[PDB]
């Protein structure tokens, strides 16, 4: 199958630089146009730079001109994206796209894209609290639990429930941003009130600008 | 509507 | 300014859509008249009411 | 350079639907027009290419057209799992340029929350600050209203909400109301109240607890 | 690979400037090695990042 895969993107200061490089598979990026794209708050969905590798053509969207540079090498099929000079509208999400392939004259493969972060601010790894579930969080014979995750940046932060094999009913909601400038989510699964204390309940956070790994058990409080 | 980074979702 | 007119689309067989168009009032307002007019291609002639100053419209297609 | 207005910005319709989108460039783009679908947490997946031809893999209800400028995207049957932002893009000149895009929300039935309340947990208070959750679970529509009380007095300013998107099977939304505290003022306190309001239920539903109780 | 004198050139102004700090210098120097078409176009904003931190 057709694969792209973006790697690079993180949190960076105002002004400083950025890597991000895009990993071919399943074709040869030798046989059609190379496109990084981004898409942000403020401009939605934004064309950045193309190159075909055949023979190193390259375009740039006037924003980044002479901050950013496309490039190829055909030997590992893979394509990178150097940011320079970056500005706090440089925060996005940065795809890699083909276009031409096969002959579609379209943009019909993307990779799963890749988060830029520009910000003075520093790496805060999560604290990871239960949400137990009670006489409070159930009804009908069905109870809700979860794991609140808090205070980390920048984003992102996943979470799983019982190493992905529990998914029905599992709720991971939007993070939001807290007047501390730090994030914060939750992630609220529902389950039989019955299974309370005999099926094991554990959220897998992960927050890898951090390293921050939290495999968190959740029971029913004591009393 | 306003593109939303976490979700990759408009926000309207 | 921007405002946002909140439209119902009303079709001939009592099915009903929603939709929003949003900029400036006039902008906004010929959004709505443009889009009910290609609608109207498919779902018949169109008539457009305008409650509350024009910020909401009820579109119904004649069949 | 070219720009491409979509409209509607916002889209609502039941399933089995027929529901039209539209995209005008600002100038000749010939047929070099395509139509993405972007669902939750997704990348841009191309349906259309060229105005009007089907991508290789890509449900027959989705088609396109062109009239000069303006170009329409149709899905002729609105399936659940079409609950998502449509992006249009021209490639005639560089730069090649997005619309803003229409978000395409499934209509259902009403349904009113599950409510539910949840303590700051014991490994928080341990270090001075109180979370205080509020969950409405799978409701319907996603107009809600949710108030703290604190000792019965009406919070303001220290609370945050978020809101999924429409669930894959069922349509519904969830939403979470946290309180923000300090573990001093938390234990300076009693009643922590969740009051809901919503078009499902008959009235609004207060959840409670009394700090301490079990 | 090898570099024409008017790349070199470009190479000498980044690798001079003293209001960068290593991390700015090497990302621009990497911007000439990755694409020599936008030398002009990377010097420029070398420049106007190198005046902004003076």
């Amino acid at each position: 199958e057709v694969q792209l895969v973006e790697s690079g993107g993180g949190l960076v200061q105002p002004g400083g630089s950025l890597r991000l490089s895009c990993a071919a598979s399943g074709f040869n990026i030798k046989d059609t146009y190379i496109h990084w794209v981004r898409q942000s708050p403020g401009k939605g969905l934004e064309w950045v730079a193309r190159i075909y590798p055949t023979n190193g053509y390259t375009r740039y969207a006037d924003s980044v001109k002479g901050r950013f540079t496309i490039s190829a090498d055909t030997s590992k099929n893979t394509a990178y994206l150097q940011m320079n000079s970056l500005r706090a509208e440089d925060t996005a999400i940065y795809y890699c796209s083909r276009w031409g392939g096969d002959g579609f004259y379209a943009m019909d493969y993307w990779g799963q894209g890749t988060l830029v972060t520009v910000s003075s601010a520093s790496t805060k790894g999560p604290s990871v609290f239960p949400l137990a579930p009670s006489s409070k969080s159930t009804s009908g014979g069905t109870a809700a639990l979860g794991c609140l995750v808090k205070d980390y940046f920048p984003e992102p932060v996943t979470v799983s429930w019982n190493s992905g094999a529990l998914t029905s009913g599992v709720h991971t909601f939007p993070c939001v941003l807290q007047s501390s400038g730090l994030y914060s989510l939750s992630s609220v699964v529902t389950v039989p009130s019955s299974s309370l204390g005999t099926q094991t309940y554990i959220c897998n956070v992960n927050h890898k600008p951090s390293n921050t790994k939290v495999d968190k058990k959740v029971e029913p409080k004591s009393c | 509507c306003q593109f939303d980074l976490s979700t990759r979702r408009l926000k309207c | 300014s921007e405002v946002t007119i909140k439209v119902n689309l009303i079709f001939a067989d009592g099915k009903i859509q929603t939709a929003e168009f949003k900029g400036t009032f006039e902008e906004a307002t010929a959004e709505a008249y443009r889009y009910a007019a290609l609608l109207a291609k498919v779902n018949g002639e169109y008539t457009a009411d305008l409650e509350d100053g024009g910020n909401h419209m009820n579109i119904k297609f004649a069949g | 350079d070219i720009q491409m207005t979509q409209s509607p910005i916002l889209l609502s319709a039941s399933v089995g639907d027929r529901v039209t989108i539209t995209c005008r460039a600002s100038q000749d783009v010939n047929t070099a027009v395509a139509w993405y679908q972007q669902r939750t947490n997704g990348s841009p997946r191309l349906l259309i290419y060229s105005a009007s031809f089907l991508y290789s893999g890509v449900p027959s209800r989705f088609s396109g057209s062109r009239s000069g400028t303006d170009f329409t995207l149709t899905i002729s049957s609105l399936q659940p799992e079409d609950e998502a932002d449509y992006y249009c893009q021209q490639h005639y000149t560089t730069p090649p340029t997005f619309g803003a895009g229409t978000k395409v929300e499934i209509k259902r039935t009403v349904a009113a929350p599950s409510v539910f309340i949840f303590p700051p947990s014991d490994e928080q208070l341990k270090s001075g600050t109180a979370s205080v959750v509020c969950l409405l679970n799978n409701f319907y529509p996603r107009e809600a209203k949710v108030q703290w009380k604190v000792d019965n007095a009406l919070q303001s300013g220290n609370s945050q909400e978020s809101v999924t998107e429409q669930d894959s099977k069922d349509s519904t939304y969830s939403l979470s109301s946290t309180l923000t505290l300090s573990k001093a003022d938390y234990e300076k306190h009693k009643v922590y109240a969740c009051e809901v309001t919503h078009q499902g239920l008959s009235s609004p539903v207060t959840k409670s607890f009394n700090r301490g109780e079990c | 690979g090898s570099y024409n004198k008017d790349q070199q050139s470009a190479f000498y102004e980044i690798l001079n400037m003293p209001n960068l700090n290593e991390a700015q210098r090497n990302g621009f120097i990497q911007s000439l090695k990755d694409d020599p078409s936008q030398s002009t176009n990377v010097l420029g904003e070398a420049k106007k990042l190198n005046e902004s931190q003076a």
